């Protein structure tokens, strides 16, 4: 998702 | 383990609202704020509508709202256009850098107006003929819904053989796009006067005739 | 957007190992690790098989790989197995408010001989023009695997802005068929030197070019  | 529960639906209507809950668990949709919502139109690539439960890419539809209520989270799709007829997905952080997706919701937008097909029939152009083939094409387009029959005519006595209809892809609207083709050798091409293509859609029939007389 | 390109069709066999490429437009790439591989099944959720360039998440077998040099991120199914059959997308984090994907590959396991397209471009019919209407159609016929990328150009300048593509169908020869078009007005047709329909189907790329040498 990207998270971080 | 599990794959986030989502319902296969969200039938709204032009202007009317629809909101899509996606139920998660403690482990993810409970203890982290990493819920993304994807807007996948049939076989295409998925785009980031909602990215942190509620909050969208600077390049997303003005009112595509979202939220989280504890274990269930949502997408307030409220500006019912039709562009968006699709499959939508949720996704949550859980364990160590692991992300899990939803079942999928299939949003469907109702009371769309009846669009009736633009039939354009094509004759082999020179280049094709120089090589000594002659195919013909019946582009059936810009319509709603997407059930159509395409009946080729030799002339009366139907040429429905050598045909290769290739049916309907929703196009940059949510208005359809079918094709159908005839393989002709130039001999038969220069045989029997006229050919047809007759696209019958929701009762309203359209028959287009090409004859060998043009300007190639 | 699709600012990262992928091979439309990527294919092998039970045994053929298969490398997909997500090549970047990004004057950003390299100033990233964040390429992510999302495999997908037929009416299943995207399934994040690789995270930030190298690392598989749990249950992604050690024979799915991630590598990235220069612009091209890459993935290798390192020994294709049957239900590796799937549409593989690539993400890049880009910043925030912008999380963009590749256009999706398609790992096909070949059970048929490969078939490069038969791109037969057509030009705007006379009677068709006789209405003030000018549409070109680019019938892509006879390919396998069933995934292809059509572009449209005029005068060394791509025309992204008039087209529709359909989605490859199965013809009674188990060979696939697509269409695609650029519907316009005799003005834009007339005012131009060439019109190339370009089509790409893993390796083979064939461009067919029409000219405005119209009658009336």
């Amino acid at each position: 998702q990207x998270h971080x | 383990p599990s794959a986030l529960t989502q319902p296969p639906s969200a039938s709204g209507s032009l202007g009317q609202s629809v909101t899509i809950s996606c139920t998660g668990t403690s482990s993810d949709v409970g203890g982290y704020n990493y819920v993304s919502w994807y807007q996948q139109h049939a076989g295409k690539a998925p785009k980031v509508i909602i990215y942190e439960v509620n909050k969208r890419p600077s390049g997303v539809p003005d009112r595509f709202s979202g939220s989280k209520s504890g274990n269930t989270a949502s997408l307030t799709v409220s500006g019912l256009q039709a562009e968006d007829e699709a499959d939508y997905y949720c996704s949550s952080y859980e364990g160590s850098d692991n992300f899990v997706f939803g079942t999928g919701t299939k949003v469907t937008v109702l009371g769309q107006p009846k669009a009736n097909p633009t039939v354009t029939l094509f004759p082999p152009s020179s280049e094709e003929l120089q090589a000594n083939k002659a195919t013909l094409v019946c582009l059936i387009s810009d319509f709603y819904p997407g059930a159509v029959t395409v009946a080729w005519k030799a002339d009366g006595s139907p040429v429905k053989a050598g045909v290769e209809t290739t049916k309907p892809s929703k196009q940059s609207n949510n208005k359809y796009a079918a094709s159908s083709y005839l393989s002709l050798t130039p001999e038969q091409w220069k045989s029997h006067r006229s050919y047809s293509c007759q696209v019958t859609h929701e009762g309203s029939t359209v028959e287009k005739t090409v004859a060998p007389t043009e300007c190639s």
